[PDB]
């Protein structure tokens, strides 16, 4: 643990500084160090962790897609052989991406999930587990592809089951979980109808519960509801 | 790509 | 040399792929490996090298400025002591930035400059030497600050002297050199009048030589001339 | 900041 000698509070402070400086790799390393202190994470700390790794893996995914597109065009009919380099570099980025996913899943399994008893923490971490298995699934091609997909599905389903029993339909964690599980159905599981049904039902149940909210909670919930509607517009 | 958070 | 086992041509190809994927740290590592093959660089290869490291150090500089601003506010009057963390993290980013500059200067001194005999290569590398000493100067605070500043000045001056003798006043390398040396005068040497005079004279001498150019050369030169004018507008 | 290339 390269961060083992730094105070937990100092790691959290430096994660916040790294965020302001748009140094997301640093932010992720700081938050990994904080997790490895072994204490549970507060709500703010959980979101620092997720923001950091989402930005890191997001850049990797964007790069992988560029390289995968180039590689597919280099293997088309009539294309000129450019050598192993495109595949090699796509593989390099892919391996680094898988490594980030393995790291995040590792933090969740040792030992964030098993200590998370409140719905807002447990649903948050199970959503993250689904998300990072989904990123593995985006690049998976071999014997374990179906098991990787099912690992994502299983995590998202447990998170959904808890969220429906323990959170109001406008809870932003519940909403973001449903948004992302819907995308899993559409893009990973080849289940566009399930994706569309989930997005619609989530939006409608949230709409019916907005009346209970303060102005600030309303803003948080309607922001994610607009993303559900954006996806529905893309898909219908 | 579709929206996720 | 982590890239010692990869073919030169494969390193160049992967640098181009990394650029398309906006993976500038990878692009820089590939181009460092290419330089370390020991052969001179073509024009395209020189620009791949400069693009890669400019993006890397540019991100570092942007982060350093954010952190330096936070640090200065934390040391103001009436501010609440937040501990050593802001300084420590600013120092971490600063040390990484200095390391990138030391790496680029190292490539220029071993052995790109000494083998560069044509004006377009030699002026290009001496401009880079001035640029990376300037980035060191931006963060320098101790006994060697004046020597770092003078190292930048000396490199830029040699590049200017060659460029005036060997290149037309519209040459885009000559123009970019003058743009950046002007910024050195303004921001590093505390010589705003020299900065303004250099930008004006460079712009006017370029304007008078545009008539000699093709449409494509005209576009390249006028793009940089607009940056000279933008700086003059900022400064007057 | 001023422009450089
Ligand atoms: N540095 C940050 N990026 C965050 C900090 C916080 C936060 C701050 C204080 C208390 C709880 C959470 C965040 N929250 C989430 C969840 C609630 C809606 C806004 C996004 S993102
Ligand atoms: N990948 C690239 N970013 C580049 C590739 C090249 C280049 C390509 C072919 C021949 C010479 C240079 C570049 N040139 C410079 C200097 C001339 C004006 C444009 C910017 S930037
Ligand atoms: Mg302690
Ligand atoms: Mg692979
Ligand atoms: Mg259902
Ligand atoms: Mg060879
Ligand atoms: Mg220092
Ligand atoms: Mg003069």
């Amino acid at each position: 643990g390269a961060m083992g000698s730094m105070e937990r509070a100092s790691l959290i402070q430096k994660a916040k500084l790294a965020e302001q400086a748009e140094r997301y790799e640093d932010m992720a390393a700081f938050m990994k160090g904080a997790v490895e202190k072994g204490e549970e994470l507060s709500c703010e700390e959980r979101n620092l962790l997720s923001v950091a790794y989402k930005n890191v893996v997001g850049g990797q995914r964007a790069a992988w897609r560029v390289l995968s597109s180039i590689e597919q065009k280099s293997n088309e009919e009539g294309s000129e052989e450019k050598g192993p380099e495109v595949r090699e570099y796509r593989e390099k980025v892919e391996t680094e991406l898988q490594g980030v996913c393995d790291t995040v899943l590792g933090l969740l399994d040792s030992h964030l999930i098993k200590e998370a008893g409140d719905a807002e923490s447990r649903v948050f971490y199970l959503k993250m587990k689904g998300d990072y298995y989904r990123y593995l699934a985006e690049v998976a091609t071999g014997d374990d592809k179906k098991r990787i997909i099912d690992s994502a599905r299983s995590a998202y389903q447990e998170a959904m089951d808890i969220s429906k029993k323990e959170m109001p339909p406008t809870n932003p964690i519940r909403l973001g979980l449903a948004l992302n599980f819907s995308v899993f159905h559409y893009e990973i599981a080849n289940s566009p109808e399930e994706a569309i049904s989930l997005a619609k039902t989530t939006f409608d149940e949230a709409m019916a519960d907005l009346h209970t909210l303060s102005e600030d909670s309303y803003k948080d919930s309607t922001l994610i509801m607009q993303l559900l509607r954006d996806n529905l517009t893309l898909w219908t | 790509f579709p929206a996720t958070v």
